[PDB]
């Protein structure tokens, strides 16, 4: 059985770690709901 | 427990306390992605979370009411996870998303790799508006994960 607890207020944080790139993908979605791609 | 913020989401099926995913608080409901609870209920103590609209397509869920989360990317602005990783604190981190094209039109990315058990963590705009849930996304020729910033739809 599942459960849930606490972990934090969502906030903007100024000052937080910088990182991680901007790639344009060509994308397909199925009915499962998984994304593939297309090249 | 319903006072808005982000949450960790547990199981005791498993060896130890296993953490299956994270979700949103927000006017009283409940945001999470499909893959993480499968529909199935939620403890909050004593009080019980029942499931209110999903679908495995879009990879959402709600709990306690309707999708609440309405924001979205402006496709310009750099973004904030907020991650929260199983057996560590919550933390922020700021990129700037790339783009999924779909046949449906143009969804924002984020290309953060973390562990199955960090999906849910919401995305966020610099009002601290969350824009979407992170989790539901793709492995590219890097080797690399690249998650969609995943919305629902707010009626
Ligand atoms: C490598 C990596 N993945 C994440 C987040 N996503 C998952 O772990 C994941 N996604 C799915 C399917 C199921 C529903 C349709 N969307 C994809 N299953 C799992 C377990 C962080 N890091």
């Amino acid at each position: 059985d599942m459960y849930i607890e606490r972990a934090g207020d969502i906030t903007w944080e100024k000052d937080a770690e910088v990182t991680g790139n901007s790639p344009r993908l060509d994308v397909a979605l199925d009915e499962s709901g998984d994304f593939s791609l297309v090249e | 427990e319903t006072t808005d913020g982000v949450y960790r989401v547990m199981t005791r099926r498993l060896l130890g306390s296993t953490q299956v995913g994270v979700g949103v608080m927000q006017e009283g409901v409940f945001h999470t992605m499909w893959h993480v609870t499968k529909g199935a209920a939620l403890r909050s103590g004593e009080g019980r979370l029942d499931p209110y609209w999903g679908d495995v397509k879009q990879d959402l869920v709600s709990y306690c009411g309707p999708w609440k989360l309405d924001a979205a990317w402006d496709g310009l602005s750099e973004v904030q996870l907020l991650a929260v990783p199983p057996g560590e604190r919550a933390k922020n981190i700021q990129t700037l998303p790339g783009i999924f094209k779909t046949k449906d039109g143009d969804i924002g990315a984020v290309a953060l790799d973390y562990p199955a058990g960090t999906s849910g963590s919401p995305i966020l705009d610099k009002c601290g508006r969350v824009i979407g849930l992170y989790g539901n996304g793709v492995v590219i020729k890097n080797g690399s994960y690249v998650s969609a910033i995943t919305q629902g739809k707010r009626e």
